[PDB]
C-alpha cells in the first residue's frame, strides 16, 4: 500500500479487537474467504436507543484492506443502524483514494458492514 | 531579492570557464559556442519571470557540466587529429 | 528521507561498481557502431564486443560464436523457445516445459500452442522439483524441445540441469535452460550439463538493464529461425545495432562473477541461514516454500500463516522486497501450497552486497510485524479459540 | 608582439580593426562591446597571458590601456 | 595515437552529456525494476520511466499512453510490420513499403511473403522520393498498412510524410514511418501527419544504443498482436524488464532534441551547404544522390567519379565516415545511380557536435584524396584520353 | 626491482582508506570487507609471479574504486534506514 | 581497409602510372569492371633477353585491390616471362593477409598479371 | 572512557581479552598481529579519534603504549 491514507490505518491503528458475539447488542459481520486473500470480521455495539456506541475488526488482507475495514469500524460508531446502512463501499473507495484494482476492498468492507447489522438486526426480533 | 544581471553575468563566466575544461573536444567546443549563443539569443527578454526560468535552467545546465567535465576528465581518451 | 534497505536481489541488482566503471568509456568517448567497418571508432567498439562475448562464453563454459547477445533473457527465451520450434515445424510439433517457468517462457508457449504446437506443462513435486522420470516419459517422436529453467526466480529451487541434458541428449531433443537467476551464482558449463540453449540476463547479476544473451550450441548444432529481422548482425540471430556499453558491462558482470561465485555463495550461505533460522526459530506456523536441500540460499521464501502477504510488505515499510512475486502465485499454487498460504508468502533476495546488520534488521521487524498483524487477523483469533478453519463455510 | 598583443585580443574579440583601438578607448562607451562581450574579452586576456583575472580586477578593466596596464603588472 | 573526426551520426551518435548526466542516478543508486510495486526502489524507477515516457510524446505530439518502448528501431519496426500485419491477417494481407527503407523494415517485409502476405515494394523517383500517386494507385482493398520512412538513412532524403497519412487515412489504411533518422532533427506531429506508428531509436538522436520506442495510435485504436511473449509489461505490447537508465536516457535526449532542434537545424545547414558546396567548386564529377530541396542536410551522400568508395575511406585515414551503408548500395540502385558511381559513394554526417574545423578539414582531405585516388585510376587515366567507358567490353 | 610485501601494505591501506569514501553503504561495506578478506585469502602465495599478477589487479581495482567513489558522490542519495 | 600491409600500397604509392602500350616490349592486362567495383590495369617491360624489367599499374578499387594490383606489379620485376607466370593469387593473398571477403582482389591481380604477359606473348610471335 | 579507549579499540581489533592488551605489549610479538591486522589497527585508531597517522608515525606505533602515548599527544 503506498497512499498514506491507507497505511495510516496500520501505522496508527484503532478499534483492532473483539466485542462479545454473545450479547443481543453486537452484531458480527464475517465475510470473504482466506483462499481469497481477504477476511473482514467487522462487529458493532448498538444501545437500547439504536445507536451504535462502539465496534471493533480484525482483517486479514492487504494494507487496502485493512484501511477499508477499519474505516468502517471508525465511520459506524456515532451512527444509528438505519444510518450505518447507508455507508457505500464508494464513501470508503473516495475517504482512503483506493485505485481500481482495490475497489474489491470497499466493496468488501461495505458487506461487512451489512453483516454486522444484519446479524444484530436477527436478535432483536424475539 | 536577487540580481538577475549579477547571476546572469555571473553564470555566464562561470559556465564558459567550465566548458573550457572539457576534455573531449566535441564536447567542449559545443558547450562553450552554445553558451555564447543561448546567452545572445535571450540577451532582450524582459518578462522577470521568463528571465528567472532561464537563469534556473542555465544553473541546472551549469551542475551537469561540472559534473561531466569530471567524468570526461576520469575517462578521458587521445585528442583527436585537428588537435595538434 | 532516509531509504529502505533492498532485500529483492530476485527482481533486479544494482550494477557493481567494476561493471559501471567498465561501461562508462563506451558512454563517453567510444560511442562507434560496432557494425562500423570503415573507421576506428567502429573497430575499439567492436573489439569491446568480442571481448565481452569472450567473458560470457568463459563463464559457461562456451565458444564465443556460442553467443548471441539480446535485450534481456525475456528475448533470450522467446528466441530458444519460438525459434526452436519453428525452424523444426515440419517434423517436429510437440515442446515440454514446467508449469513453474517465468512467465515469457509460458507465454512463448501459449502463443505456439495458438500456432498449432502441441505443449506437455510438466507439473513439480511438493519440493518444486519435477520429477525426471516424468520428463522421460513425456517425450514424443515429434518432440523437438525441452526446457527448464536451473534456478526459480519465486522460491529459489534448482532443477537437475545436468540430468535433464543427459535425457534431452539421449533422445536427441533440444535442451534449453533459462538461466537467468542461476548465471555467476552456481556453477554452469554447457558440455557437462549437455544443454543445448540458455538465457541470460545481465541485471540479474549486477550487469545493466536493457541486455541479456543467449548461448546456442554450435556443435553438434542446434538451428534456430531468427525473430527480429534486419541487417544479420549476430550471426543473423538477432538484427539490430549490438548496445556496445551495454554488452561490455555483461561480459564485466560475467568475469567479475566468475570471479567472485564462490566467495558469494560461501557468504551467501551464511546469511541466508542466519535469515531463516532466526524467523523460525521466533514465529510459529512459518514455512519455506521449496525444498532447501536442491536450493539457491539468496532467494527464500516462506509463508507466515494467517498474515497477509501484501500487508506485511507494507508493515516492513523500511525493507523492498517482493510478494507472489514475478522476479495469487502461480508458482506456489504449482507445489501444492493452500492458496491462503499461498496468500501468505513473501520472497527475501541476499545479494553479493547484503550486509548481517542488514539480514538482522530484515529479521526482527519481520518477526514484530508478523506477530501485529497476526494480533489483527480474525483467522489467527479463530484459531487461537481452538476453531478449525477448514470447517468454516466461507464468503 | 609586444605586450599590446593585448590590442590585438581586444580588436579580435570586438570586430573593431586595430586602428580604431585605441589606448583611451572604452569597450562599451567607444567600441561598442555590451556585458556578455566583456566577460568573453577578460577571457581572452587570461588565456592568452596565461593569468587569472579575479571579479575584483576584472570590473576594473573598461578600457584599452586598463588592459595593457593590468597585464604589464603580472608578468 | 591521435584519433580521427567523427563524421559518421547516420550510424550511431555520442551521447549528449545532458543525457548522460539524467541516466547515472539510475546506475548508482536508483536501480529498482520499474515493475516492483511494492517498494521505494520499484516506485522511484516506474516514476522516472513514466517522466521519460512524457518526454517522448511531447516531443511527436502524442499521449504517452501511445508511447511503448523498445530496444531499438529495428524491434520497433518489427513490431510495426509483423504486429499489424498478423493482427488484420483476417480480412487485410497486402502491405506497401518501399524499396529504400532500412534493412529490418524490407527484411520484416520478407518475412511476412514466406508467411504468406501480399508486399508492394515502391519504386522512388531518382530524387528518393515516392511518387503519390503510385502510392495512392496501389492500394488494394485488402491493404493493412503502409510503412515509408521520414528521413532515409543513407542519402538524407525526406519522403512527403504529411501527404502519405492524408491518402492512408482516407482510405482507413494504417500509416507506419521508420523515424529513426529524423526524430529531433525536422518537426514530427503524429496528428497534423496522419501517423498511425512509427519507429524511435535513442542513438540516433544523442540518447544511449539498446533503446527506442514505438508510437502506437490510440485514436482511431489502431491495433497490433505483441511479438514479445511474457509478462505484459508495455501494456502487454512489450513484455520484458523496461530498462529504467536507458528509457530515462531516451526521453532525456527526446527533451534536449525538442528544445534544441531549431538551433541545430541551421547550424546543420549551414555546415552541409559549405561542405557539398566547397568539395563541388573544387572537384570535377561529384554528385549528390537525392534531391537537395526535399533533404534533412545533416546526412550528404556524394560520388565521386572514376574512385571507389572504400578506397576513398581509407584514404580519409583520419576521418570517420562510410559507404554503401545501411547507417554495392541497394538505395543506389533504387534511385537509378549506375552501378559503377554506386561503388563510388560515400556518405559525409554532421551533427550537434561537429564543428566548421572538421568539415573544413574534412573538405580538404576528401579533394587531395580524390585527385590521388584519380591519379591511380584506369578509369579516370581512359576519360583524360577521351575514351568512352560505355564502348569497353569489361572482364 | 620494486618490494611486493611495500606494494601490498600500501596498497592494502589505499584501498581500504579509499573504500571507505564510498558514499553508498552497500559499495562501501561490500568494498571494505572484500579487500580485508581476499589480502587475507592470499596471504600464504609464494610464487612472486602470482603475487605480481594479485599486486596488478589490486592497482586496477583501486582505480576502479578512486573513480567510482568520486561518481557516487556526484550522484549521492539518503541514507538508508540503517545508518540512523 | 585495416591492415597496415594494404594501406602501405596506398600512403607510400610504388609503380604508379604507364607504360607504352605500342611497345613490342610492353604487355598490357586490363582486367575487371567498373559496374563490379575493381578495374585493375597492368603493364610490364621485358627486355630483349625475357627479363621483366619494369613494370607500372593502375587500379580503381577498394583498398585491398590496391593493395593486390600493387604488389603483383612489385613482384613481376626481375622475374622472367615464364617465371612471372607462377605468381599465384595466394601468395598475393598470404603476404598482404587478404581477410576471406577480400581474396577476391588477389585473384583479379594474378589475372593482370597473366593478362599482361599474354598480351606481350602475343607480340612476340611475329 | 579515558583516552585509553585505546586499549578497547586494540582488544576489539585483535581479539584479545582486556585483561592481556598491556601497556607492555607489542602487537606482534605479544598479541598475534600480523600486518594486515597492525594497518587495520593503525585505521581503527585514526577513525575512533578523528586523526589523520602518516606512514612515518604508523610505523613507530607498535606496542599498547605508543599508540596511547600518540593519541594524547594529537589532542
Ligand atoms: P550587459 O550588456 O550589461 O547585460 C547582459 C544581460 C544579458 C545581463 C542584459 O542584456 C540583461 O539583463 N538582459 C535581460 C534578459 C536576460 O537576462 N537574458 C539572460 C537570461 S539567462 C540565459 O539566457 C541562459 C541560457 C542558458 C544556455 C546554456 C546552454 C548549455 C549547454 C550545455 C550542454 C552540455
Ligand atoms: P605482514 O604480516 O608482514 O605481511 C602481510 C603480507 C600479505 C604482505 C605477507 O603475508 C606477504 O608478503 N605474503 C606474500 C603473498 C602476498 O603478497 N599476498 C598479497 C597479494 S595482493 C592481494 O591478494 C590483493 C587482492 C585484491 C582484492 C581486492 C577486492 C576489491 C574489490 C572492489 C570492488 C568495488
Ligand atoms: O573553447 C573552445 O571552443 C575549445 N577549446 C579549444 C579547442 N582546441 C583544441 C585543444 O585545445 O586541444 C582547438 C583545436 O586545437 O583545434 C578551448 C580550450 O582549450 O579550453
Ligand atoms: O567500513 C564500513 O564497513 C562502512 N562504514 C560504516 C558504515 N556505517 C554507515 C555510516 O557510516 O553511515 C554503518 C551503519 O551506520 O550502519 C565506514 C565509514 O563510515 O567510512
Ligand atoms: C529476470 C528473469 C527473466 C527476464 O530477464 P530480463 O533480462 O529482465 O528480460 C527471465 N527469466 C527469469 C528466471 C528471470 O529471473
Ligand atoms: C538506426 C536505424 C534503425 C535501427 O535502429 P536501432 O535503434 O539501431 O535498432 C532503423 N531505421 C533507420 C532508418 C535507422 O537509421
Amino acid at each position: 500500500a503506498y497512499h498514506k491514507k491507507v497505511v495510516d490505518h496500520y501505522e496508527n491503528p484503532r478499534n483492532v479487537g473483539s466485542l462479545d458475539k454473545t450479547s443481543k447488542n453486537v452484531g458480527t459481520g464475517l465475510v470473504g474467504a482466506p483462499a481469497c486473500g481477504d477476511v473482514m470480521k467487522l462487529q458493532i455495539q448498538v444501545d437500547e436507543k439504536g445507536k451504535i456506541v462502539d465496534a471493533r475488526f480484525k482483517t486479514f488482507g492487504c494494507g487496502s484492506a485493512i484501511a477499508s475495514s477499519s474505516l468502517a469500524t471508525e465511520w459506524v460508531k456515532g451512527k444509528t443502524v438505519e444510518e450505518a446502512l447507508t455507508i457505500k463501499n464508494t464513501d470508503i473507495a473516495k475517504e482512503l483514494c483506493l485505485p481500481p484494482v482495490k475497489l474489491h476492498c470497499s466493496m468488501l468492507a461495505e458487506d461487512a458492514i451489512k453483516a454486522a447489522l444484519a446479524d444484530y438486526k436477527l436478535k432483536q426480533e424475539p | 531579492a536577487a540580481s538577475s544581471r549579477a547571476q546572469v553575468l555571473a553564470l555566464y563566466r562561470a559556465m564558459l570557464r567550465e566548458s573550457k575544461r572539457f576534455s573531449a573536444y566535441n564536447y567542449r567546443t559545443y558547450a562553450v559556442r552554445r553558451i555564447r549563443d543561448a546567452f545572445r539569443e535571450n540577451k532582450n527578454v524582459k518578462d522577470p519571470v521568463e528571465i528567472q526560468t532561464l537563469v534556473n535552467k542555465a544553473k541546472r545546465d551549469l551542475g551537469v557540466i561540472r559534473r561531466q567535465v569530471h567524468i570526461g576528465q576520469l575517462y578521458s581518451t587521445d585528442k583527436l587529429i585537428i588537435e595538434n | 528521507s532516509l531509504r529502505p534497505l533492498y532485500m529483492d536481489v530476485q527482481a533486479t541488482t544494482p550494477l557493481d561498481p567494476r561493471v559501471l566503471d567498465a561501461m562508462l568509456p563506451y558512454l563517453i568517448n567510444y560511442y562507434g557502431n560496432p557494425h562500423s567497418r570503415t573507421h576506428a571508432y567502429g573497430w575499439e567498439s567492436e573489439a569491446a564486443m568480442e571481448r565481452a562475448r569472450q567473458q560470457v562464453a568463459s563463464l559457461i563454459g562456451a565458444d564465443p560464436r556460442e553467443i548471441i547477445f539480446t535485450s534481456g533473457a525475456t528475448e533470450s527465451n522467446n528466441i530458444a523457445i519460438k525459434g526452436v520450434a519453428r525452424f523444426y515445424r515440419s517434423r517436429k510439433k510437440h515442446l515440454i516445459t514446467t508449469q513453474t517457468e517465468h512467465k515469457c517462457v509460458l507465454d512463448s508457449c501459449r502463443s505456439l500452442e495458438a500456432e498449432g504446437f502441441q505443449v506437455t506443462y510438466l507439473p513439480v513435486q511438493k519440493s518444486g522439483i519435477i520429477d525426471l522420470k516424468e520428463l522421460e516419459a513425456a517425450i514424443q517422436p515429434d518432440t523437438s524441445l525441452v526446457s527448464v529453467m536451473t534456478v526459480n526466480n519465486e522460491i529459489g529451487v534448482k532443477q537437475p540441469i545436468a540430468e535433464i541434458g543427459r535425457i534431452c541428449s539421449s533422445r536427441k531433443v533440444y535442451f534449453h535452460t533459462d538461466a537467468a537467476q542461476a548465471v555467476g551464482k552456481i556453477p554452469l558449463d554447457v558440455n557437462d550439463m549437455k544443454i543445448d540453449l540458455m538465457s541470460i540476463s545481465g541485471h540479474k547479476i549486477y550487469g545493466p538493464k536493457g541486455v541479456g544473451a543467449i548461448y546456442i550450441r554450435r556443435r553438434p548444432r542446434v538451428r534456430v529461425e531468427a525473430l527480429q529481422s534486419g541487417g544479420g548482425q549476430e550471426r543473423g540471430m538477432r538484427s539490430g545495432t549490438v548496445p556496445t556499453p551495454l554488452v561490455v558491462g555483461l561480459g564485466a558482470a560475467c568475469e567479475v562473477a566468475q570471479q567472485e561465485m564462490e566467495y558469494d555463495h560461501k557468504r551467501i550461505s551464511k546469511l541466508s541461514e542466519r535469515l531463516i533460522q532466526n524467523i523460525m526459530k521466533s514465529l510459529p506456523d512459518v514455512v519455506m516454500n521449496g525444498d532447501p536441500k536442491h536450493h539457491y540460499p539468496g532467494c527464500i521464501n516462506l509463508s507466515f500463516a494467517y498474515v497477509e502477504g501484501e500487508s506485511l510488505l507494507m508493515a516492513l515499510k523500511d525493507v523492498a522486497l517482493s510478494s507472489g512475486s514475478a522476479c495469487p502465485s502461480y508458482v506456489l499454487r504449482a507445489i501444492g501450497t493452500d492458496e491462503d498460504l499461498a496468500h501468505s508468502s513473501i520472497r527475501f533476495g541476499i545479494g553479493r552486497f547484503t550486509t548481517e546488520e542488514e539480514v538482522d534488521y530484515t529479521v526482527e521487524k519481520c518477526i514484530q510485524h508478523v506477530k501485529r498483524l497476526r494480533e489483527m487477523s480474525p483467522l489467527w483469533e479463530m484459531v487461537q479459540d481452538g476453531i478449525d478453519l477448514k470447517s468454516i463455510k466461507w464468503t | 608582439t609586444i605586450e599590446e598583443r593585448v590590442k590585438k585580443i581586444i580588436g579580435e574579440q570586438l570586430g573593431v580593426k586595430q586602428e580604431e583601438v585605441t589606448n583611451n578607448a572604452s569597450f562599451v562607451e567607444d567600441l561598442g562591446a555590451d556585458s556578455l562581450d566583456t566577460v568573453e574579452l577578460v577571457m581572452a586576456l587570461e588565456e592568452e597571458f596565461d593569468t587569472e583575472i579575479p571579479d575584483e580586477e576584472a570590473e576594473k578593466i573598461t578600457t584599452v590601456q586598463a588592459a595593457i596596464d593590468y597585464i604589464n603588472g603580472h608578468q
